[PDB]
């Protein structure tokens, strides 16, 4: 009851709760007691469990001993990750930007089920995920093939303009070594277009590299930066490693 | 990719950012192949994995340092922060045999690392194997037979702190060893098995004479000390004899300092006959009183003393005789032996936690590191500890450089101001540290320290030292803008804890045992002057339960006496099942010691056997229990002749029943012996002896392949019985006897088993169902058919020791719970309180459903091996 | 070698029974004397010597020991060796019929 | 292996597709303490 | 596998019984393949040597413990429990050369 | 070897302490004396070996 | 020596053979991570130039 | 000094010859290598 | 870069001694706080002077 509430505490959690109630010299002979506590109670749990080995068997609470490998084994990955969950999500407080629970909302939400602690996915599949439920909460939308439409034709970011589908025209496209611009069969008037999308180059990346911003003065220079950096500050822009992390290419 | 990239623009609201920033900001890997895959439940392992690495190393600012130091994050790196061994080291509370080797064991003696090593050739025939048994018996005989000659308990309170022994052997010249007896594993009168150090030898030449050897512990230090008489002759015709005083100590590898010496003869000693000498540090003017007396029927008539500053100078103590008079108790007598303690204090201080606070933002407590008088002034030493958190008012909060207060520096704001008798001293931190404590870092919880150097406090004068030597009160302030006071009260007062005595006897028949307060405790034992009968038949029967349950004599004058107990009932007991059983003289008001503490059984008697010593000196004896309804009444035990064993059963006019045993059952209360013990002080040599040895020495046989040897030695340990039960030869195994009370003070599984020998019981197993698996092996790989048959055999034997495989249950209790529902602080308050409401017996228990909690036990991995060895040997035999 | 280290070790009894006997005086006469002061931590000394030296031995017959099995593992494997190229050959002699 | 069966048909989809097709009741077992097999029976009124 | 089933539905009256227990009443296995040979005293003897390791490992309760204190018994182990080191020890007392 | 080798250093302490109590004087009477001059030399010298 | 030589000796020494929860547990007697941004060195040496 | 520290004193300065820190170390020193090493052992006082 | 945490120049005797026996491979705790206490001893010694 009390010294059971303060088996997980640190003996600085000790002496920070109830400052004014606890000594300091209190506060330390609790901690021992607390900890010496834990140690007889689960020394008691140990020794009634050790009573059901089946090779002593013969001279004998034997309620449940579940296979190894299952997750309700108190030695299984779910039961190391309900100790660590147990331990860390009281780091940072609730309110702090940094706390477990409110930058990993699904973790709370997680059920240590034999069917996830068994069942392979992909890693990519999972970042992915994460992402998209923080991309579609911010943007709004609910439907995923809306939200990726919008991301079709923004400029947000130095790698946001690409298609869905115009990328999987043209990986499907590549995969059978086929040339778009050398068909018998086109528009031989067509072949800047073609040459880019053989190039590889999403219909909205065409037309932002076909403007004529060389030359490009006025009130009409601010019109242009406002749409090919709606969300980046110039100027924040500016530096050698910002650049390398807009568009995702190397520093050097 | 894309997405990242408009993640980090729009939620992260930093288009610049790396990638790498969604990593540690959302605890997944992003640039991974599309190949890479894992499990669910490991992709939020390893995230909480990285979350914790990265608040642990400070890159996740903001953290509850508290939490930080708590034993789970302390043994993070160690144990906690992979999976891997998070799962061993939680396995080893529950299976420590899988752990246990039984050749390399913490705390193992010298004796038996000595036989280990010359058991580690390769062969190991007959006649090396009981060549080894023969050495480590003369050695075992050898630390068997110390007797006992002087202690030194380390504290001044005999209930705490340590005792160390000095015991010397039976040969010529003696060869002096020495214990310790710590007293914080010391209930009840009953020192734990593990509360006894192992008998180590003193490699100095130390020649003592007429029996004075004294060990002290001197600044934390064990000292030895004797007296050495040499004989000489004058120029003349007359030969006297010189006395010296010899002192040495152990250095840190365990060796003995080349021992000083003082030239002590001065006319005196010479003189005496029957001398004894006295020494014991003090807690004031570090120093060590050492005291040579006279020995009388009294102690000290004449008594010389000595004072021996650290760097170990003589500093002769002109007036000793005083200083002997208030520890004449212990002091040796013509008849008693009796060991020191440390000197007393001559004055005891006291701190009164508070008087007021001021500011209760900052909880500004002080702390008396250490403190004493000097000869005419009181020093001290002060450390002062603030909380300095987070929410100081208003907010910036960007950063602190070490309208509003003063976020710079903080000079001189600390300071202690004494309060004297009439007068008062004020001293400040920027007078002693140019240590500053900053502000930062900023991080909140964050306390600070402000030590102070040996403030010698100047000067109580025209004060009675010490009668009326109560100062008003100590104060000191954190003075600074939102800051405070408190202050502290100083009661010093000379005290005198008298007659507090704990000696050492031995009993005409043998037994030696310190007696301290109300207890006796056996230091010795007399199992080798009958272990050299048994010897001469071989290791077949000196290894044999006979020789385990041999009789000892009973420590000094008192009797056993047997009470049995009626099951619980709710109107007798109370509701709490615990009891706790006491005896006293009686003049009643005299103090009762408690002598058995214990959970009182359901539906059984329980029978608790006990020593009740005769330590007075009709001998009376009485008899309590105390339960949670109320303590029962005494039970008079006493005897008209000087019978040793004769103590009256069911004694005079009283009923002779607490109601708590209510039978016509109390006796035990003859047999002037009781059987060897296995939890006491040499719980070590015989578990050593009886256990340790045979299973290392049949280990070690099974490692080299020598089957038929390996199974002549474990029978000296397990041997199966024609009833169901197998027959344990081992009598700590076959009753179960705890000798560890402490176990999760380390990671180590011979520890736990220690505590639980169960335990030894399922590793013996397991190194017979070894033993068989490897026969079988054997006998398998020779390939003709009537080595199959054979094989065949010592896998059956095998399979019918393991008993029936159990069967896994999967349609059980276990429902999915979310992650936030099984990592619940109630739900683990709630299992904990459980637990240790049953284990203190505060009422039966439910009835009955769980006892681990949420998640279930697990089945020994190691016992699945074996299952499915056999079932696989056994296929291919079949087939 | 295991005899050679208990001989070893199961001499400090007699090193320190002569050191005893030397503590005892033996001139005698107008002047008395002769012990040997430092008889004993003498012995002491020499005891722990051979104790050193029948430790170093029993280490010696310990690696010797280990030795010897590690020659075993490899001819082991060399063993082994050349009895699955027995059952090569006589795979290559199935195919040659 | 015959666990196998009892545990899918206790908590998964067995037997396959579809169950509860004797008069418009249920039975399904419930297992515990690793050696009994108990029932349990489930039953329904006249909708539809 | 089905005069098994038959055997301890009918004789052993325990239809339930694994069928190792026949093994154990019956001091025979039927769960070898059609393949392994063995002479029939080696049969016979594989048989009464399973049954003397089960009633002395007390799985064959009501034995004569008497009988069990046994000097052919309390040599099993060592000697008599095998074939082969009950006839290297019977040779030992006719041909100790 | 460790041990042996920490044996073997751990025992100099003896082999001059035997040394220093060979330094006093053994023979009493008319005829004092029975020092052994050599003693601590003897005993560096075997602490060194 | 006492103070930082000597852990950093057992600590490359454990490092090398590969004694890696032990090199840590040796190091972390010198540097220690701390709970704000900056190290906790914890040799006094080191802590103060 | 009386309290044990020695020093070198020439022309008009003091230089401090040995140290204390052993008299100090003796009671670390019992509870192991951790306290040894810890920086409460080098922050030990030293007689001036 | 050229730092050795096993060698130093002037190095004393007792971490010589020191890293002579923990030049073995097998460095469990107990031979790496046997060789402790030995330093330690050494030290004390040169530190008492």
């Amino acid at each position: 009851v009390t010294l059971a509430d303060f088996m997980p505490m640190s003996l600085a959690e000790i002496r920070s709760q109830n400052t004014g109630r606890l000594s300091r010299e209190e506060a330390q002979l609790l901690h021992r007691a607390a900890q010496k506590e834990k140690q007889n109670n689960i020394l008691y749990t140990a020794r009634m469990l050790t009573r059901a080995n089946p090779l002593l068997k013969k001279e004998m609470r034997a309620e449940k001993f579940v296979a190894p490998g299952a997750v309700s084994s108190m030695f299984s990955p779910a039961g190391y990750l309900t100790e660590l969950y147990r331990e860390a999500r009281g780091l940072h407080p609730k309110d702090s930007d940094r706390n477990l629970d409110k930058r990993r909302q699904d973790l709370a939400k997680l059920v240590l089920s034999q069917d996830n602690l068994d069942n392979e996915i992909s890693a990519l599949s999972l970042a992915n995920e994460q992402l998209e439920t923080a991309l579609m909460a911010q943007t709004g939308k609910t439907d995923k093939n809306k939200y990726y439409e919008t991301l079709a034709t923004s400029r947000r970011s130095g790698v946001t303009p690409y298609n869905a589908p115009f990328e999987g025209i043209h990986n499907a496209l590549a995969q059978r070594n086929f040339v778009l611009p050398d068909n018998i069969l086109s528009n031989p008037a067509k072949f800047a277009i073609l040459a880019a999308y053989d190039a590889g180059i999403s219909p909205k990346l065409y037309n932002i590299l076909t403007e004529d911003t060389e030359s490009l003065t006025g009130s009409d220079l601010e019109n242009s930066l406002k749409r090919n950096f709606p969300k980046v500050k110039i100027k924040d822009l500016m530096t050698l490693d910002a650049l390398a992390n807009y568009y995702e290419l190397p520093a050097d | 990719e894309a997405l990242s990239g408009e993640y980090r623009s729009l939620v992260m609201n930093n288009p610049v950012a790396d990638r790498d920033d969604i990593w540690r900001n959302l605890l997944v890997d992003g640039k991974v192949s599309a190949e890479i895959t894992t499990t669910l439940l490991a992709d939020a392992i390893a995230g909480i994995q990285l979350y914790i690495n990265r608040t642990i190393a400070g890159d996740e600012p903001g953290a509850d340092s508290d939490a930080l130091e708590r034993q789970f994050f302390k043994d993070w790196d160690a144990c906690n922060k992979r999976y891997s061994t998070w799962a061993g080291v939680s396995q080893l509370v529950y299976y420590p045999e899988n752990f246990v080797d039984p050749t390399l064991r913490t705390g193992q003696t010298g004796m038996m690392n000595t036989m280990l090593e010359q058991l580690s050739q390769s062969e190991l025939n007959k006649d090396t194997l009981e060549n080894g048994f023969r050495q480590y018996l003369t050695a075992f005989e050898q630390v068997a037979d110390l007797k006992v000659v002087s202690g030194y308990h380390d504290t001044v309170n005999i209930n705490q702190g340590n005792t160390w022994f000095i015991g010397t052997s039976q040969t010529e010249p003696k060869k002096y060893y020495w214990r310790k007896a710590d007293h914080s594993k010391c209930q009840n009168g009953r020192f734990a098995a593990n509360a006894w150090s192992d008998w180590k030898e003193i490699t100095c030449a130390v020649n003592p004479y007429g029996d004075m050897v004294r060990p002290v512990i001197f600044h934390s230090r064990l000292y030895l000390l004797w007296i050495e008489k040499q004989v000489q002759k004058d120029n003349t015709g007359k030969d006297t004899a010189s006395f010296t005083l010899k002192l040495t100590h152990v250095k840190y590898d365990g060796s003995w300092a080349s021992p000083f010496s003082y030239d002590i003869t001065e006319k005196n000693i010479s003189g005496w006959k029957k001398t004894g000498l006295y020494c014991a540090a003090s807690q004031e003017d570090n120093s060590l009183l050492i005291a040579w007396y006279q020995i009388e029927k009294e102690t000290q008539p004449n008594s010389f003393g000595l004072h021996i500053q650290p760097d170990m100078s003589c500093k002769k103590e002109p007036n000793i005789a005083g200083i002997l008079a208030t520890v004449t108790h212990q002091l040796d007598t013509e008849t008693t032996v009796r060991v020191n303690t440390l000197l007393n204090r001559i004055s005891s201080f006291e701190f009164t936690l508070e008087k007021q606070e001021g500011n209760k933002e900052i909880d500004l407590v002080i702390s008396h590191g250490d403190y004493t008088v000097k000869t005419e002034n009181s020093i001290s030493a002060l450390i002062l500890n603030p909380t300095a958190y987070i929410n100081i008012t208003p907010y910036k909060l960007f950063s602190d450089i070490p309208i509003a207060q003063v976020k710079t520096i903080s000079s001189d704001d600390i300071s202690m101001e004494i309060e004297l008798n009439s007068t008062k001293f004020e001293t400040i931190t920027g007078s002693d540290v140019g240590l500053r404590p900053p502000l930062y870092p900023t991080v909140s919880r964050e306390t600070l320290a402000f030590p102070f150097g040996k403030l010698s406090i100047t000067i109580p004068a025209g004060a009675d030292i010490n009668n009326l030597d109560c100062t008003i009160k100590v104060r000191f302030k954190n003075t600074d803008v939102l800051a405070a006071t408190t202050t502290y009260k100083l009661v010093i007062k000379k005290t005198d804890p008298v007659q507090k005595v704990i000696s050492l006897y031995t009993t005409p028949d043998g037994a030696q045992y310190m007696e301290w307060d109300g207890y006796r405790t056996r230091l010795n034992t007399l199992f080798t002057r009958q272990l050299i009968e048994r010897a001469n038949n071989g290791i077949d029967a000196i290894l044999s339960p006979e020789t385990q349950y041999l009789p000892e004599p009973k420590p000094g004058q008192g009797t056993y006496v047997t009470l049995i107990l009626k099951p619980y009932d709710k109107n007798t007991h109370g509701t709490n099942r615990a009891f706790t059983i006491y005896y006293s003289n009686d003049a009643t008001g005299s103090g009762k010691f408690p002598v058995y503490s214990g959970s009182l059984s359901v539906t059984d008697n329980t029978e608790v056997k006990l020593f009740i010593p005769l330590i007075k000196p009709q001998d009376t004896l009485y008899l309590n229990a105390t339960y949670q309804k109320e303590a029962t009444k005494q039970i008079l035990l006493f005897r008209t002749d000087n019978n040793p064993e004769g103590w009256t059963l069911d004694k005079s006019v009283n009923n002779g029943t607490f109601a708590g045993l209510a039978e016509n059952g109390v006796t035990g209360l003859l047999q002037s012996g009781e059987p060897m013990d296995f939890s006491g002080a040499n719980a070590l040599y015989f578990w050593e002896l009886f256990y340790y040895t045979p299973m290392m020495v049949a280990t070690r046989l099974l490692q080299e392949q020598n089957f038929t040897e390996a199974n002549r030695w474990l029978s000296y340990i397990w041997q199966p019985a024609a009833s169901g039960a197998g027959d344990w030869r081992v009598r700590p195994l076959k009753e179960d006897t705890s000798w560890n009370a402490d176990p999760l003070d380390s990671v180590d599984p011979d520890a736990v088993a220690q505590n639980d020998p169960m335990h030894y019981k399922v590793s013996t197993l397991m190194k017979l169902l070894d033993l068989l698996i490897a026969r079988g092996d054997k006998a398998y790989r020779m390939q003709e058919r009537d080595t199959l048959n054979e094989a065949k055999m010592w896998y059956m034997q095998a399979l019918g020791l393991l008993g029936d495989k159990p069967v896994s249950i999967f349609s059980n209790g276990w429902e999915n719970p979310s992650l936030s529902n099984a990592a619940d602080k109630t739900q683990a308050k709630q299992f904990h309180d459980e637990i240790s409401r049953i284990r203190s017996g505060g009422l039966l228990p439910d009835v009955a459903n769980t006892l681990t909690g949420l998640f279930r036990p697990q089945q020994n991995e190691k016992l699945l091996g074996y299952w499915q060895m056999l079932e696989m040997r056994l296929f291919n035999l079949r087939n | 070698y295991l005899s050679s280290a208990i001989l070893s070790t199961s001499i400090g009894v007699l090193d320190m029974a002569a050191a005893a006997a030397d503590m005892a005086p033996n001139i005698f006469g107008v002047a008395v004397g002769g012990s040997r002061w430092g008889g004993i931590p003498k012995a002491i000394g020499a005891g722990m010597s051979l104790a050193a030296s029948a430790t170093k031995i029993t280490a010696d017959n310990i690696s010797q020991s280990e030795a010897w099995r590690r020659r075993r593992q490899e001819w082991e494997i060399q063993k082994n060796n050349a009895e699955s190229e027995i059952r090569q050959i006589d795979a290559q002699l199935e195919a040659l019929a | 292996d015959i666990q196998a069966l009892i545990a899918a048909e206790i908590t998964g989809r067995l037997p396959t597709p579809d169950v509860y097709n004797d008069d418009n009741k249920l039975v399904i077992p419930a297992i515990n303490t690793g050696g009994k097999i108990t029932f349990s029976e489930l039953a329904k009124t006249q909708s539809d």
